[PDB]
């Protein structure tokens, strides 16, 4: 559960920034 | 010799607020033989005398030790009302020697000059009448912050006239700021406890409204910076850290957009301010990272929880912040800082 | 010459782009020295007034971008400013020896800092379109901040105080924000007088006061202090001292509202012919109050404490409401001896 | 309206220099009174009125037509000196009302400030009364530049005047400035040509030192910049070229020292200065030097005359110069071609 | 720490005449980013250490005060404008620093006025050096004043300097006020006796028209009164009826009306000099008709001699004594009295 | 008859 | 002769003045 | 005549 959190923050910080 | 007799009588009336009984081209012809048949320093000590006199004759009315303050500071100001126009006249009657000191180029001071050194010395100088009209200058100035109605118009009068004198910062200005720090630090200090941030934030605000008032009423520029310097510091910069850990969670979490730009507008007032909330600008936004990778509010799926967040935050440093950029790369720092720290 | 020149004209154009100075500045300040105790073609001063006056009007097309945000607008022109203060400082502490000659020879050419200063006037804020926009978006901060919005005041004392060393605070902003300011607070004396009582009214006026008092001390300059205060005086208290008795003065007086009498005391205090207004109204306020009692007594009382409940409830006001004010005193035995 | 009554004669017996029929302490009630029971914009008005009245009836006697100037410049002071003395009268008598507009900000002149307007307005307004007075305090100047003596105390207290109605720039300062140029001007060229460079230099610190008095005693303070540098430019830049070519080398082949250090003091002061006389200074030396050992003095040995020059050469660099290195360097580099 | 280790090089290169190796631009963000996260406080007081050290390491050279006074003078000035040069350039790098505290309230000097004050303090103050340099700065005066050329420049530059560091009046005014007072008082003196009357009037022109320059060129301006009326005192007020009873009468009856103008000029700046001139004046005309009626005259008649006198005196109060009134009547009035004088 | 009372109380006051 | 000159002196000082 | 060239640049050298 927590490895497909820090994958998905990954995604939306190189979204987002 | 007959000549001389004329002005010291029409000083004295001047003086004595009587009759002058003489018509004035007598009085101004007086003045200029005086200075075009003997010499001038003649006239202008005889005149220095008899106005020494009658002033070193005004300080008995303050001797009574006993009496209302306020009583006391309108009876410096109607001296001193009186102090001015009796040296006005007199400087209007000895108009030709005034001007003719400037032409001979003496070092003597002009007459209305004159008149205020005497009036300093042997009136304002008196430490016991010194001591009682500052001592009820900055009396009437503990009232008005305590929220009492007290005359503005008295008080510009007198301090005026302690800045006419050129001893409004010896006697008047250090003490007031002494005064001024001393009231605000312990305001500054329990209204810090006995008030919820939000509170707190409009008070501040409030007094330095209040003291910007005071400045231009009554008080002279010169105390503009050390004054509002002083206020900043007791209410606001003494307290930086206190403010944001007890009240920016609480005003970030509840997304209270009014109060959150009412706190940037007064840190932007102190040195360090600005700086000390971007400190803990990027704090709240890592301590957000740290529970969405642990607790996500199972709510929506977590693109939307970091979504969410993302615009409240964004319209927060828009309108609040006034689209500070500083503040949108710390987000950035942040945030691209926080995934590095992650588990292998 | 020109070999030198090169040197000076390299280290201003480095400052003009913020790029590098690539000489030692002992080189630079001699390369300064020569120049002017050799004169050959010479007038050092002049080529440097036209590298400067090059660089400067080469600034002017970034405030020419077609529906531009004005914030951002105003942002440009202090960043502009601040870089220009910058680079002609340092081109000062390089040429420090021209214009300290210049001064000990007696010139009358501006000193390199105002020809700065002249040079920016000229090209920059001299120009209509740019300091049109540049008022419009000072003057809009301040309408915003009036309605209640934040702004940036640093921005606003930054830009106030360059029209200030530039010399046209007078002629370009002044003016035109008394004129905003006079507007804005007569239609606002004109709206809440309608729409509030005296009590909540008065609170405002002295809102606005302290409100205002903050802008002078904050952004304004402090020559505005005359001017300003006497506008907002005037158009929330000037204009309506009148109509403030007619409407609220004989309700505080009946329910004896101390804290609203006391700041009708302290807000009339600071108006021309206010202290006196409110006086004649008090003494019709008397005659009229007592002689009804003297036609109709509230029958719950004898007739004389009646009439001594009502001198200790005066007195009570002109001793605190008042500040002791003997002229109101004169005026209610006047009164009473009616 | 009897008590308003008490003023009007107080103020129209200081107009006409008479006598103050009143104790003083009762005018001062009279003004208190009408300030408090009234708004006080209803007494500053009529002041100003009364005020108006006598002032708009002292324009007559400038009138008199084919009147001396300096008698018209003395009738102008007069009636400066008179209103001051009245208006600072009057403002004694009227003080409450002089403040009770400052303790409240009011954007009525002070009392001090609407006697100058009305002095403005209906005295020195009038072009005809300002153009003989500005052309009357000019001609005065130049009568004093031309070696007459003049009342220095009525230019100045005319000046102070000027500036007080803050006029002083526009009326006054530019006309000042035009004609010192065109003065100086022409006194340049003419006594380049009647008088040697010794006594033209003389002349040159004289007038400098002049025109520092003048500024000290009558002129404004403003002024100063802009008169040295047109007296600076007309009697020295634009000569000192011609200074130099007519006299430099005179002034070495005779080695007169006191003449030489004032040629320094006086071309310190203007751009350039220095530098066409360190040229000059170069050329006077290679042409020295180039004379010597292609027509050599029979005296000594002639590397012994080498030294005697240097000496000399020397000798005004240490005083006439100031030990000015740029000199001693231009000496060396002019001898080694 | 490694951002502000590029403007601590930055500045060394300032002070040392170095190279700057960074491009400009770089220099400014590492001044707004320290302003913007460290506080701008710890910018500032390290920016001021550095200055400090430099400035501190001045002292040093100028340990050897038996140098040439005017060699002395001249390395104050060096040291005085590559201070300036430096301090302002180091201002044009830390402009925002110097913004953001004026835009805040500090109480903190400007980088520009801390300069000053470390100058004052570790090069200016120092007694030796003080004494060095003002001793230097009078002794010019004094060599200009018995006619030797000096450095005005020079002057002008150290003069303006004390203003700048505000100790012009404390340290260099009052003693060149108490020089100009002995040097002038004791010409008075010499000069009276060397020199004829009119010779000594020319003289004092002469004097009061270079200190005039004096002011102009290298004093400050607030200078200016009591400089001048020094030399009027020294010159002219000590020695008025000295003046007259040497030379007044032969100035008139040889009717130099040249002299006679200067007389008037140079005695209106002095407080009764007017009213002794106006006295002699009377003593003259009273002398004349005393001489009139005892020598039986047969050049011309008693009603000519008597015409030409009244052309002649009516000449000279109308060009050197500027028509006044004050002596037309004096005359009129010393005629009529010494007929009443005439024998029974 | 209140026009009584007033008028003695101005004067006692 | 000395009567004759303070004669004429008060006649010159009338006419005079 | 040309004894004196030579004599000019020796003081110059030495000067
Ligand atoms: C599991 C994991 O590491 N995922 C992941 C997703 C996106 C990104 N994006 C960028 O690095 C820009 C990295 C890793
Ligand atoms: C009926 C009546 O009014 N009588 C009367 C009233 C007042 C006074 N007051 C004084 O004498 C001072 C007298 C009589
Ligand atoms: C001898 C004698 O005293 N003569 C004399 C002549 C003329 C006047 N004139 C006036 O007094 C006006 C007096 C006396
Ligand atoms: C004639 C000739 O060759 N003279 C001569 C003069 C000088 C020097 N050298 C120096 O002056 C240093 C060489 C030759």
């Amino acid at each position: 559960d927590p490895a497909d959190r820090w994958c998905e923050l990954a995604a939306w910080t190189c979204d987002t920034f | 010799d007959e000549t001389w007799q004329k002005l010291k009588e029409a000083v004295e009336a001047i003086q004595n607020s009587t009759s002058i009984k003489y018509n004035l081209e007598e009085l101004y012809q007086a003045v200029e033989n005086l200075c075009s048949y003997k010499i001038s320093a003649n006239l202008y000590k005889q005149l220095r005398q008899i106005c020494e006199d009658h002033i070193k004759a005004q300080i008995h009315q303050f001797r009574e030790d006993s009496l209302d303050s306020v009583l006391f500071l309108k009876k410096i100001d109607r001296c001193w009302q009186n102090h001015c126009r009796q040296m006005i006249m007199i400087r209007s009657i000895f108009l030709f020697l005034d001007r003719t000191y400037v032409l001979q180029n003496s070092m003597l001071p002009s007459i209305w000059d004159m008149g205020l050194e005497l009036f300093r010395a042997h009136i304002i100088s008196d430490q016991k009448v010194q001591n009682k009209t500052i001592d009820g200058i900055l009396l009437l100035i503990e009232r008005e912050r305590n929220g009492e109605a007290i005359d503005r118009s008295l008080l510009r009068s007198l301090l005026s006239m302690l800045s006419d004198l050129q001893i409004y910062q010896d006697s008047f200005e250090q003490r007031f700021l002494e005064e001024t720090n001393r009231l605000y630090a312990a305001e500054g200090q329990k209204l810090m406890q006995e008030r919820e941030v939000p509170e707190y934030l409009h008070h501040v605000n409030k007094r330095l409204e209040e003291e910007a008032d005071r400045l231009i009423t009554y008080l002279d520029q010169t105390t503009q910076k050390s004054l509002i310097a002083t206020v900043e510091k007791q209410l606001l910069g003494e307290h930086l850290t206190a403010i944001l850990q007890k009240g920016l969670n609480n005003l970030l979490d509840e997304n209270r957009i009014q109060d959150l730009s009412l706190l940037y507008q007064l840190f932007s007032r102190v040195r360090g301010g600005v700086q000390v909330l971007l400190q803990q600008w990027i704090e709240y936004i890592k301590a957000f990272g740290s529970t969405i990778v642990i607790n996500p509010e199972k709510d929506k799926t977590m693109r939307q929880e970091l979504d969410d967040f993302k615009d409240k935050v964004d319209h927060i440093i828009d309108i609040c912040f006034l689209k500070n950029e500083k503040f949108i790369n710390a987000m950035k720092e942040a945030f691209e800082t926080f995934i590095n720290k992650r588990p292998n």
